[PDB]
């Protein structure tokens, strides 16, 4: 399950002003907060698990899906990946933590490792609410190094995330 | 039915709260995108 170019009579084109957004929906109870993201470039990014593909509003217009894996658990809106930065695996990282129903805060923590067979990737120890899937990690420069939202849960019960990361990709040729 | 709000800058806070502890964690990651720990009900593959 992974990589795939989505199918999007054209429609108005939504606000994608740069910064980090919450992803909200309407359940039978009312409005919730699904899960979060980050817009750069005029692109939205997020985890494939937010929002499943689903078309986003934002303002008067829409975005639709551009890119997704479920392996990667990576989706982006808009237009190719443009994040281009990654943790250097030596300095401390800050999480912009979306909560669902409190405001925005930063903490800053000393990333670990998660060993992959095919490498290491950067994890921080950081136990945030269901919803909070998509905030934004941050490296001192302010550029987005990953995502927040995918790992495991430890056998002392602290979670543990992978700072969810892809490589940049190019516009369509 | 489902839509975005901008609710913060993107940007480094010198003044953000500390915490967590660097861990050191064997996994695996399997075709569903989940990470699996060794004694996990999931560990060992799956679509
Ligand atoms: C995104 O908003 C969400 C944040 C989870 C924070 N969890 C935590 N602090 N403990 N992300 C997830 O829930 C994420 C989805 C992964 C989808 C597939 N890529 N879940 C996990 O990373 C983690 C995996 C654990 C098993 C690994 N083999 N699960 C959870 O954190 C979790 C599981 C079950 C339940 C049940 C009820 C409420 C919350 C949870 C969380």
């Amino acid at each position: 399950g992974g990589g795939v170019l989505w199918d999007t009579k054209e429609y108005k084109k939504g606000d994608t002003t740069t910064g980090v957004y919450r992803i909200m929906t309407r359940g039978l109870l009312g409005s919730y907060q699904a899960g979060a993201g980050v817009m750069v470039e005029g692109v939205f990014h997020t985890l494939w698990h937010t929002t499943k593909g689903a078309a986003l509003m934002s303002g008067e217009g829409r975005l639709d899906p551009y890119w997704g894996s479920v392996k990667e658990d990576r989706l982006c809106y808009g237009g190719p990946w443009k994040l281009q930065h990654k943790w250097n695996g030596q300095d401390e990282v800050q999480m912009i933590v979306v909560e669902p129903g409190k405001n925005v805060k930063n903490v800053r923590t000393k990333p670990g490792v998660f060993k992959t067979p095919e490498g290491e990737i950067g994890a921080v120890t950081l136990d945030f609410p269901t919803g909070t899937s998509g905030s934004p990690i941050v490296d001192k420069n302010g550029d987005v190094i990953g995502l927040y939202g995918n790992g495991v849960i430890m056998p002392n019960g602290s979670y543990i995330s992978a700072i969810v990361q892809g490589k940049r990709m190019d516009e369509p040729i | 039915d489902m839509w975005i709000e901008r609710t913060a800058d993107i940007s480094w806070e010198s003044d953000a709260e500390i915490t967590g502890s660097s861990e050191r964690v064997d996994v695996r990651l399997d075709d569903d995108g989940n990470f699996q720990l060794m004694n996990d009900p999931g560990a060992g593959g799956g679509g």
